[PDB]
């Protein structure tokens, strides 16, 4: 690894990012209904994304903590954990973030191929049905963060550390669907999937 | 190094 910031620019491009991302994960892997969904167009595409209102700024809150480590660097994953009626996990989309040495060399950049970049991991989200079988009915999301080695940013959203049950996962089947090297980071974006469910 | 969640659970629809 290398150590460098990605500074706020690259930092609030991924979060933009990852909001749309997890909207889009809710609607494909059907954690909540079609009807809260309206289109938006996003990295100059149709996107679903919720219309309730709580549900949006529970997305966003949780964003907005995770920023700031963004821009420093500090995140080596996020991850979209769905979890079934028990409460076991039973899909993870694991966003996983790093910088490894000569990363820049011979890379893409990020902020100048913005949406021909990210637009393929929408694809990519978008047709991942191709490749899961169905989720049980009744599940629910939460989202992971992975820090360094080397986050109580908004009021009234606390956060705590993540039980054994929200991680285990036993024999999962894992997919890649796409990664990106760009400039000052590297993303890698793949599901792991609970073996029988 | 974690892993952290959010204490708050998701909204139910």
């Amino acid at each position: 690894r290398q150590d460098l910031n990605f500074g706020q620019v690259v930092a609030d491009v991924l979060c933009e990012f990852l909001e749309v991302a997890v909207h889009l994960i809710l609607y494909v892997r059907e954690v909540y209904p079609v009807g809260i969904f309206q289109k938006r167009k996003k990295y100059n595409v149709p996107v679903q994304m919720s219309c309730h209102p709580e549900l949006n700024q529970y997305i966003q809150d949780t964003l907005h903590c995770v920023k700031p480590l963004l821009e420093k660097n500090d995140v080596e994953k996020v991850v979209v954990v769905i979890l079934d009626k028990e409460h076991r996990p039973v899909e993870k989309f694991v966003f996983e973030i790093t910088q490894p040495p000569l990363l820049s060399i011979s890379s893409d950049s990020l902020l100048s191929h913005v949406e021909q970049l990210l637009a393929a991991f929408i694809l990519k989200i978008s047709v991942c049905d191709a490749v899961l079988d169905h989720n049980p009915p009744g599940c629910t999301f939460t989202v992971l963060v992975h820090t360094r080695e080397a986050i109580q940013v908004i009021k009234d959203f606390p956060w705590i550390l993540a039980d054994e049950q929200d991680v285990h996962m036993h024999d999962p089947r894992l997919i890649p669907l796409k990664t990106m090297t760009s400039d000052i980071l590297k993303m890698q974006l793949y599901v792991e999937e609970r073996a029988h469910k | 190094s974690g892993p952290w969640k959010p204490a708050k659970p998701a909204p139910s629809v």
